[PDB]
């Protein structure tokens, strides 16, 4: 199929600065290009249609231009309620080909992280696995890593983490990895600790507790 | 108004068959164009197919490869997808579209997909997965104080070994609001999903206040509600 | 060019204004062009925009009602009310007349066109016998007749066999 | 009558026009405004409010928002135009193509 | 060996026309038939110098406004200019009946 | 005939609108036409001087001032001013777009009637690639190429030596 | 607005047999009636009448 590029992969600009999101086709196609509002959980919205002109119902903050392959997504109006996903369609020739999509996240001054853990309890020890969970929050960028280790022993292909989107007020991110152990193995080791490491963090913060006292 | 609604959801085993529905109203069904755009968990749209008015032009993607079967229905006003040999890879949230026509502002004679897609619908949830549908379990997390700088604590539930996704969770049957935050689900590498839940309190109110955390899985209506302490 | 030297339209082809109709011993079936029709609805689409978007309407009346002992002022709105429509009654019917007569010399100008998209690479691989008709003097398979439909037909490379019949 | 510019009254004030030949009559009892000057005219325009500056420049169509010679048919500046001047219409571009299309 | 091709004038311009066949058309030669452009000046008409009143609106002047004692009226003229914030007017209020038609007529 | 059956203007030929491209042994350049282009700019000029000559506009004024007693000659004032104005928002928008439509066609015309007067000289003696070219088959000297501008070039004089190659 | 049976003057000033009428705190137009006789219930000469009817 005739494939897609976007560049870059997420923009974190604040409110009233520019934001430049461009969508480069495989082959020239210099008439027909789409542009698309996607939100989670929400119907998405054309915004830009053939590259040159806009939708009815789309405010004049957006603005799209370029002939061949080479085309630029100018916001010079940007509103706290654009913060979204973006994502460009080739409309010529088939298949409709879609874009890979760029998260828009607002830029703000960076701030530590608030490390968490939890230790495992009594019900999850004896049904046979057992998982420490570890909490992170109050923390800016996205770009957030989970160190697992074990009696000063780094572990990994065991741990999982999930984040969440931003938050409306704050415009934070909350963070939490959960490493699973298996019965025996929990009982061989005693010291289990969360070591993170942050942009924020001048020093890697990282908190544990005894197996003995969970 | 112009709008379409979408159906068909609920969760079907590999090597069976599904059929979507989408409705129209509002608008002329037998002179625009309609298509059918799905979204993976964790990818972005992808068209499958295309139909004209009079069903003559079908078009399919790469990722079909005749697999699937659209109709419509000019009289009835309803479009139709028979989907077969689904596997795992087909877990996405199908929407239905239809086409723009023209260059200009109203469109009085619709055209062809020259100039995008503008009607969109709201979409249902379809999974094909080999797993069976499994209750979750419920383990509570035990509380401490480690913020020493801040001065407060954290508690939480831990939700695990469940399908399908997704699990709301709340804390006193909606009633505590402060400090509530919902984790996404992650599918793990077993086949079932994960998430989690915390609650933000102080360090002062630790070791004396409890809370109930609230576990409701809605398409398997399994309510668990376990005591944190 | 319809009731012409093109005798008329067909019912086969409902998907779109042109196209052609591919007749080959692979197969037979109506196809309409995906290029030159979207062009020219786009040409049509923006006719009716071009009365509709520049007739800047405001919030305002045509029709007013007056006194009978302001019969003076009465005869001008008269000449306001029917003076406006007796202008309309000469300048929107003269649209509908001209612009169809416009519309319809498009239409053929839309089959002058795709002629001279045909005839210039098919001047010798090609019989003109009327009606819209282009029958080749060799073998022309699905590809080749959609070779015609896009404008990528080489005219050297197809005067090899038709040379020949 | 209500307070304008500290002033409780009103004057009316009218007019009329005289022929070469008529004779003007005034009677009045009271309350008569008597003219000091008379103003002599002949004619075959209306008014303007503006604040641009008078110069000895010469056109041939007057505009509020400034001067125009024009030689056009048509103008999109001002409605309310005074002389031998082209029409107003609400759009911004009316630009007569001459030359072929611009395609190198 | 011989080439003959039928050339066609183009240039740097980015002056645009509105046709039917597409919108916004870059063209190479056009005759800007809308006038956009303004002087910024009251000129005459045919030879003849307007008359201006300044701060004063026609009110003031046919009337005899001592607020409007600087001013040089000549013997004719094409177009009376009044100001934006012309309130040196009627400095005694009243019911100016046939005022329109007046403004006209001068 | 732009963005079609030929690709676009050149930016050599600056002394007109149409012209030709020499291309021989004695040498190159761009010329423009002194027949063709003088009488197509005539058709143009007169086109500008058709909507400014015929507008016999007096020497009166467009707006006027009211009361607001009046208000029922007002509204009829406002069916007065932008009455008219809704009119030359119609009329006025309606001619240039069609104008530049007659433009556009009649410079499409202007290439039609340039090569009816290429084609009907050089029916055997050019060959057509498109984008507006004419190779010939023999020798074309300058003296040959001002031939085929003026519309003096003879078929039988030229086709001796054009049959051979 | 819709004022039903009474034309303009009978809303305007007030006429008693309008009586069942909300007024809505805006409108874009008024609507008549053919039959809109129980207007002015007393008679009399509205001057300036008809551009009363396009103000409101």
């Amino acid at each position: 199929d005739i494939q897609m590029t976007q560049s870059p992969s997420s923009v974190s600009a604040s409110v009233g600065d520019r934001v430049t999101i461009t969508c480069r086709a495989s082959q020239g196609i210099s008439s027909y290009l789409a542009w698309y509002q996607l939100k989670p959980g929400r119907a998405p919205k054309l915004l830009i249609y053939g590259a040159t002109r806009l939708q009815s119902g789309v405010p004049s903050r957006f603005s799209g231009s370029g002939s061949g392959t080479d085309f630029t997504l100018t916001i010079s109006g940007l509103q706290p309620e654009d913060f979204a996903t973006y994502h460009c369609q080739q409309a010529d020739s088939f298949p409709l080909t879609f874009g890979q999509g760029t998260r828009l996240e607002i830029k703000r001054t960076v701030a530590a992280p608030s490390v968490f853990i939890f230790p495992p309890s009594d019900e999850q020890l004896k049904s046979g696995t057992a998982s420490v969970v570890c909490l992170l929050n109050n923390f800016y960028p996205r770009e957030a890593k989970v160190q697992w280790k074990v009696d000063n022993a780094l572990q990994s292909g065991n741990s999982q983490e999930s984040v969440t989107e931003q938050d409306s007020k704050d415009s934070t991110y909350s963070l939490s990895s959960t490493l699973t152990l298996s019965k025996a193995d929990y009982e061989k080791h005693k010291v289990y600790a969360c070591e993170v490491t942050h942009q924020g963090l001048s020093s890697p913060v990282t908190k544990s507790f005894n197996r003995g006292e969970c | 108004e112009v709008q379409l609604v979408e159906s068909g959801g609920g969760l079907v085993q590999p090597g069976g068959s599904l059929r979507l529905s989408c409705a129209a109203s509002g608008f002329t069904f037998s002179t625009y164009n309609m298509n059918w755009v799905r979204q993976a968990p964790g990818k972005g749209l992808e068209w499958l197919s295309y139909i004209s008015t009079s069903s003559n032009t079908i078009y399919y993607a790469d990722s079909v490869k005749g697999r699937f079967t659209i109709s419509r229905d000019n009289a009835k006003n309803s479009l139709f997808l028979q989907m077969n040999s689904l596997r795992d890879e087909d877990t996405a949230v199908y929407y239905c579209a239809r086409d723009r026509g023209c260059s200009s502002t109203n469109c009085y004679v619709v055209g062809y997909y020259f100039y995008g897609m503008d009607v969109w619908g709201q979409g249902t949830t379809v999974t094909v997965s080999s797993a069976s549908t499994k209750g979750p379990s419920v383990f509570p997390l035990a509380p401490s104080s480690k913020s020493t700088s801040g001065g407060t604590a954290a508690l939480g539930c831990l939700v695990k070994d469940y399908f399908p996704e997704p699990v709301t969770v709340s804390w006193n049957s909606g009633a505590l609001t402060s400090g509530v935050h919902t984790f996404p689900a992650v599918l793990q590498s077993s086949g079932l999903y994960s998430l989690s839940s915390v609650v933000t309190v102080p360090s002062s109110s630790l070791g004396t206040q409890t809370y109930i955390c609230n576990v409701n899985h809605k398409p398997s209506n399994t309510k668990v509600d376990k005591k944190v302490e | 060019a319809i009731a012409g030297f093109i005798e008329g339209g067909w019912t086969g082809m409902v998907d779109g204004w042109y196209g052609y109709h591919h007749q080959n011993e692979q197969g037979s079936g109506y196809a309409a062009d995906l290029k030159s029709t979207q062009n020219a609805i786009d040409k049509i689409t923006n006719k009716v925009n071009s009365v509709i978007e520049k007739m800047n309407t405001q919030f305002t009346a045509v029709g007013k009602e007056f006194n009978h002992l302001e019969k003076r002022i009465e005869n001008l709105n008269k000449k306001v009310d029917d003076g406006f429509l007796d202008i309309w009654t000469y300048n929107a019917e003269l649209l509908v007349l001209l612009e169809n007569e416009r519309t319809l010399d498009y239409h053929d100008s839309n089959v002058k066109n795709l002629y001279e998209k045909v005839r210039n690479q098919l001047k010798n691989n090609a019989k003109e016998i009327g009606n819209g008709c282009f029958e080749f003097y060799h073998k022309c398979d699905n590809t080749c007749m959609e070779s015609v439909k896009n404008g990528t037909y080489d005219y050297p490379k197809y005067s090899e066999e038709a040379k020949l019949n | 009558r209500p307070k304008v510019r500290d002033q409780e009254g009103r004057m009316n004030y009218y007019w009329t026009l005289v022929e070469p030949g008529d004779k003007i009559t005034f009677e009045a009892t009271g309350n008569l405004v008597v003219p000091r000057y008379a103003f002599a005219m002949e004619r075959n325009s209306g008014i303007i409010i503006s604040d641009t500056p008078v110069h000895d420049c010469n056109t041939t169509c007057q505009t509020p928002k400034g001067a125009i010679n024009t030689s056009l048919p048509f103008q999109n500046i001002h409605p309310i135009t005074i002389g031998k001047c082209p029409k107003y219409v609400k759009s911004t571009k009316l630009r007569l193509a001459t030359g072929l299309r611009n395609v190198p | 060996s011989d080439t003959l091709c039928i050339g066609y004038h183009a240039n740097n311009s980015t002056d645009t026309v509105d046709t039917v066949l597409e919108k916004n058309v870059t063209v190479t030669h056009s005759v800007n038939l809308l006038e956009d452009k303004h002087n910024g000046k009251l000129c005459k008409l045919r030879g003849v110098a307007p008359l201006h009143l300044g701060k004063c609106n026609i009110a003031g002047w046919i009337l005899g406004n001592p607020e409007c004692e600087s001013l040089s009226t000549a013997s004719s003229w094409s177009y009376i200019v009044e100001t934006s914030s012309s309130d040196n007017g009627t400095c005694y209020p009243g019911d100016f009946i046939d005022y329109e038609e007046l403004r006209e007529q001068l």
